[PDB]
């Protein structure tokens, strides 16, 4: 299999410094742009940093800009995140996400297992007004998500992504660019929408379709997630 | 009477100069083989020589009626935009004879040093050193106009400073004439060596009278270079050499030898492109 | 867009590797290896080591790609413009075929069958300016055979003398008269020897001289 | 007798070359010009689409 | 005896077809289209100029999405282009630099290429890793490869210069069918719009209609004086146009078995490297080696256009599946994308 | 009068 496994960190005093390290395996690491996406405990996803393939374009989140820095070494297939001046809002499980951009590709498709970090003691808003849905198998659910700015672009595609974090697991990509199903995703899931309001439709729920369903945009940086929609069984 | 017969030749040099030289600007910018080392250098020796020909009619108005119809900052910039294009039209000429050296004398060891990436670093550095040589003319561009009223375009100096015409004016020999001559006449003297060396001894040919038929096309390149640039240069050193009263031979030929020094930039389109066969089939075919 | 400006900078990482590999390939020397069959075409590639058989023998800081095409039993006029920009053509002719005839239908005596093919390659329109490094292979294996039978079975208008160093002069001139393009390109002629270094040094010496006269013509000096 | 079967197989191909029967040309020639009439205005190289629908805009 | 009267029955059975072609040739397509108006002067402009190839481009093929296109060159690279935004999606380095043909799978997952190494390599474009790798290399031809064309993701038909076509199975890697009727080198293929037939033209100046399922030549079309260099099916699937070194293009009909039109001019004397139709079948595009493509009115046989943007031999050309564009690659290392202007 | 300088025939 493709494998991203990240290590480094776990306990650090506030104001300290830690270096994260995601070590890639089983794919051509030099061709992918890599992200870091963190998740605060019992909270949602938020985007940290990004380096392009070739390391010629770097972005950061406005929360961590100046403190964090992201780097790669392609002869060793390793992704780094050097973190300085570690605040108490930085305690999160940090994921390592691969991402490739050509015509018709699937970005944000493989996520790492996630390392955890515990620190001791304008842009697009994506809103999922539903946070939890009671559901039984056999149901057809239509999970909605709304965006402040229109995500449709002049070149013709709507940059909305969908993700599923099964409990105890890593997020997996379901839908990229609002309508295209990812690789290895069953056909039950279906994405639709127009510009500002989008809906994700599952046809028949199974025992594996339960988790938190996030919506992310990719129209411009920062990449803003929504607060996810839990599906309890 | 005497100034009028050479006021026209300041224009018709610049007429055929600005015509044939921007023909060579057209073909490398439009047609094929823009990504080669011979065409990146003959473009930069054509921009440098077409932006050299524009400063000629500003000296043509001065030749007959001896008064510049400018002088606030126009006579200061025509001694700079024509200043840079003098020392970059004969520095892009001495690096195109280094290119012909490494292509012919060292064909194997210098195949990796002649990419079209190190050409763009050289051609940018060719225009960069050209500012760092003329920089006395960019600073001192004062107008001497006290001889009963006549607007000049000349170069001033701190005070009068007679070392401007002995000093600076031979500073432009040790970087303006001799050093581009002691490279062009030294690179081509090794091409004639390397042509006679390879075709005779190790790769046995019988077409070996081309070794004398490459000299007749390369002794002409250094023949136009002295003939354009040092009747002019022997005249400016002659300022120290007992400067005499002006007369239609002194004031006529001195306006002719600086008219002659722009004829090098009219030969550079025809002696580097129109005598090469890769412009005789790229440009002369259509 | 955000994902179309990452598609653009991937595309100029494509571009700067296309430009980087295509400038490490304009430095190596490409060579066709033609011939007539068993005319020593294997002992030259033995000295330098099912369609094209490309052979790479970097010798003195000069990477040599040599493309053997002798297993292409098709019409040569349909694929030979692929070798149009090639540095030289290494042609092999066995000197020990000046008496034996072609066994197909009692044809010409197997050096005219080579002269069928040297004339077709040298006067070709894609090879109007490509130098030919012509090899005369079995030099010792016909010198004992020229003492038995003279050089009259193939070329009847020979001067005479029935010996080696006029047969090594008449045959060589009998190939270099087929060059009906003499101002554009050159024929280099060699006699293949048992010395393992003198036969690849001739290819290095003769292909340096193709590079000189290409660098003189690309400038204005030719 | 290798060339015997070679000429034998050469006319076994010309068995069904001639055995197929064809419509006349005037029926066929009026068929691929009737195709061009049914698909005339959905051909953008023949009749060009307006530039607001052209995906190749300079 | 027996040596002569089968040779004379091959003379007899070739007399059996010729007057049977003459009896079904009562009028000409020129006379039936003598009333229709011409298409006018077709003006097309170079919208995109795709650059980055460093040697002669030998083949190109569009994807079915009318946006992606693969191009083959002999600098050793296979490049998938985004035709809309002029940027590279993939660049594939090939084992042999002598690539004469390239193909795009109709699904988009695969790209084939072949040439003088006598194999058709298949490339997986959509892998779980981020690269493009060789799925299979189909060896089994004895001459160079002239044309590879996919039927679907598992079946590909190739052409070769060993006078044979072959249908392959990419999973197992071996020829399920061999198509042996040609006597000269086969130079091009064209699949029907239902992929139950194909046509290949060869250097014996003949083109043959083949059945993919049975493996037998249905019809053999003569009429050219030299090597056939390009075959394309008409969009109906009932006709096909050839292009020769004869400086002529000929339109054949399958149901009438013979040649209808002949696309030639007095001043053109050079060969025809490429043939394609437009989406209507109204225009016939043809790439020549006097350095320009010539749009031919396929019904009136009038040169109703010129695409004159190339500095060397126009080597390959294709029209999209919606007919919106036409690319022309050539030996001057550039593909130009052309489009008619409103 | 400086009859000989760079590219001018100044003042005389």
């Amino acid at each position: 299999d493709v494998q991203l496994v990240e290590s480094g960190g776990g306990l650090v005093q506030p104001g300290g410094s830690r270096k994260l390290s995601c070590s890639a395996s089983g794919f051509a690491f030099s061709s992918f742009g890599m992200h870091w996406v963190r998740q605060a405990p019992e909270k949602g996803l938020e985007w940290v940093a990004y380096i392009s393939s070739g390391s010629g374009t770097i972005y950061y989140a406005d929360t961590v800009k100046g403190r964090f820095t992201i780097s790669r070494d392609d002869p060793k297939n390793t992704l780094f995140l050097q973190m300085t001046s570690l605040r108490s809002e930085d305690t999160a499980m940090y994921y390592c996400v691969r991402s490739i951009y050509y015509y018709g590709s699937s970005p944000f498709d493989f996520w790492g297992q996630g390392t955890t970090l515990t620190v001791s003691s304008s842009d697009i808003v994506m809103t999922q007004a539903t946070s939890s849905v009671p559901v039984t198998p056999g149901e057809s659910v239509s999970i909605s998500c709304r965006s402040s700015k229109s995500l449709l672009h002049s070149n013709g595609n709507t940059y909305l992504y969908w993700f599923l974090q099964r409990p105890g697991q890593s997020p997996q990509l379901l839908i990229y660019r609002m309508s295209n199903l990812a690789s290895g995703v069953p056909d039950r899931f279906s994405g639709s929408g127009s510009g500002t309001a989008f809906t994700l439709t599952i046809s028949r729920l199974e025992a594996e379709d339960v988790g938190v369903y996030y919506c992310m945009q990719h129209l411009e940086y920062p990449l803003t997630f929504g607060a996810g929609t839990k599906l309890e069984l | 009477t005497s100034n009028a017969v050479l006021t026209f030749i300041y224009f018709v040099v610049c007429i055929i100069g600005l015509c044939g030289n921007t023909l060579v600007i057209y073909v490398i910018l439009r047609y094929a083989k823009m990504k080669t080392i011979t065409n990146i250098y003959i473009l930069n020796l054509a921009i440098a020589d077409e932006l050299f020909m524009l400063g000629l009619p500003f000296l043509a108005m001065q030749v007959a009626l001896v008064h510049w119809p400018f002088g606030k900052a126009i006579c200061r910039v025509v001694m700079t935009v024509d200043g840079i294009n003098q020392f970059t039209s004969i520095f892009c000429l001495t690096v195109m004879s280094i290119d012909r050296y490494l292509a012919v004398v060292h064909p194997i060891k210098s195949a990796k040093w002649r990419r079209p990436r190190t050409a763009k670093m050289i051609t940018m550095a060719v225009w960069g050193v050209s500012l760092l040589v003329i920089l006395p003319i960019m600073i001192y561009a004062g107008l001497r106009s006290n001889q009963w009223g006549r607007s000049s375009c000349t170069i001033n100096w701190p005070g009068e400073s007679g070392a401007w015409y002995t000093g600076f004016i031979i500073y432009t020999f040790i970087l303006g004439f001799l050093v581009p001559l002691t490279i062009i006449c030294l690179c081509y003297l090794f091409i004639i060596i390397k042509v006679k060396s390879s075709g005779i001894r190790v790769g046995s040919s019988k077409r070996k009278k081309s070794e004398k038929k490459v000299t007749r096309m390369v002794s002409i390149v250094v023949a136009v270079f002295i003939f354009c640039w040092l009747p002019f240069y022997i005249f400016n050193v002659s300022s120290v050499s007992m400067a005499i009263s002006p007369t239609p031979a002194l004031k006529g030929m001195f306006d002719f030898v600086v008219v002659l020094t722009y004829a090098n930039s009219c030969a550079n389109p025809i002696l580097y492109a129109f005598l090469s066969d890769n412009f005789k089939k790229s440009f002369q075919n259509v | 867009s955000a994902e179309d400006k990452a598609a653009v900078e991937r595309s100029k990482m494509i571009d700067r590797n296309l430009r980087e590999d295509g400038e490490k390939a304009a430095r190596e020397v490409k060579l066709l290896l033609l011939g007539a069959g068993e005319s020593g075409k294997n002992t030259i590639v033995k000295q330098m080591k099912t369609g094209i058989v490309e052979t790479h023998f970097t010798f003195k800081d000069l990477h040599f790609k040599m493309f053997d095409v002798g297993a292409q039993r098709s019409e040569r006029k349909k694929w030979i413009h692929c070798f149009e920009g090639v540095t030289a053509i290494i042609f092999c002719v066995a000197l020990s075929d000046y008496d034996l005839v072609l066994a197909e239908d009692e044809e010409m005596n197997r050096m005219h069958e080579s002269m069928k093919l040297f004339d077709s390659i040298c006067n070709n329109k894609w090879f109007t300016d490509t130098s030919i490094i012509l090899f005369l292979n079995k030099k010792d294996l016909f010198e004992e055979k020229i003492k038995k039978s003279p050089l009259t079975i193939c070329y009847p208008e020979y001067a005479g003398s029935n010996t080696y160093e006029e047969a090594a002069a008449y045959i060589q001139c009998q190939f270099e008269d087929l060059n009906k393009r003499k101002d554009t390109k050159e024929i280099y002629t060699h006699f293949t020897c048992s010395t393992d270094t003198k036969n690849v040094q001739f290819v290095f010496d003769a292909v340096t001289d193709v590079i000189i006269k290409n660098n003189l013509k690309d400038c204005g000096l030719f | 007798t290798a060339s015997i079967a070679q000429a034998r197989k050469l006319v076994e191909q010309l068995k069904m070359e001639a055995n197929i029967d064809r419509i006349k040309v005037s029926k066929a020639a009026a068929d691929l010009m009737a195709y061009c009439e049914a698909h005339a205005k959905e051909d953008p190289l023949l009749t060009p689409v307006p530039a607001s629908e052209n995906p190749f805009r300079e | 005896s027996e040596l002569d009267q089968l040779r004379q029955e091959a003379e007899q059975l070739k007399n059996q077809i010729r007057d049977a072609r003459k009896a079904c040739a009562d009028a000409t397509l020129s006379q039936i289209t003598n009333n229709i108006d011409p298409v006018g002067r077709i003006q097309m402009r170079t919208r995109r100029t795709l650059r980055g190839h460093l040697a002669k481009i030998y083949a190109m093929h569009w994807g079915t999405d009318s946006r992606l296109l693969v191009s083959a060159s002999q600098d050793g690279k296979l490049i998938i282009w985004d035709s809309y935004t002029t940027n590279k999606v993939h660049a594939i380095p090939l084992r042999s630099s002598w690539v004469m043909t390239c193909a795009y799978a109709p699904s988009g997952n695969y790209v084939a290429c072949g040439g003088l190494d006598n194999i058709c390599s298949i490339y997986n474009l959509k892998t779980r890793e981020g690269n493009v790798r060789v799925s299979r290399e189909l060896a089994g031809h004895t001459g160079y490869l002239s044309c590879c064309r996919f039927l679907d993701d598992n079946q590909i038909v190739t052409s070769s210069g060993d006078t044979t076509c072959a249908l392959w199975d990419i999973e197992t890697g071996q020829q399920t069918t061999t198509f042996t009727g040609h006597t000269g080198d086969v130079m091009s293929l064209s699949l029907a719009p239902d992929t139950r037939l194909f046509v290949s033209g060869a250097c014996d100046a003949s083109a043959k209609l083949w059945d993919v399922r049975e493996g037998m030549c249905r019809q053999t079309f003569t009429g050219h004086e030299s090597d056939i260099n390009a075959i394309c099916f008409f969009p109906n699937g009932n006709a096909f146009a050839t292009g020769s070194d004869d400086a002529t293009c000929r339109l054949f009909d399958l149901r009438a078995d013979q040649e209808l039109m002949t696309y030639s001019h007095d001043n053109i004397i050079c060969g025809i490297t490429s043939v394609s139709f437009s989406k209507s079948g109204r225009l016939l595009l043809a790439g020549y080696d006097d350095f320009n493509c010539n749009v031919w009115d396929a019904l009136k046989a009038d040169r109703a256009g010129v695409l004159a943007g190339h500095d060397n031999r126009v080597s390959c050309l294709g029209v999209t599946d919606d007919g919106m564009a036409v690319a022309t690659g050539s030996w001057d290392s550039f593909l130009k994308i052309w489009n008619g202007s409103s | 009068c400086k009859n000989f300088f760079w590219k001018t025939f100044t003042s005389c």
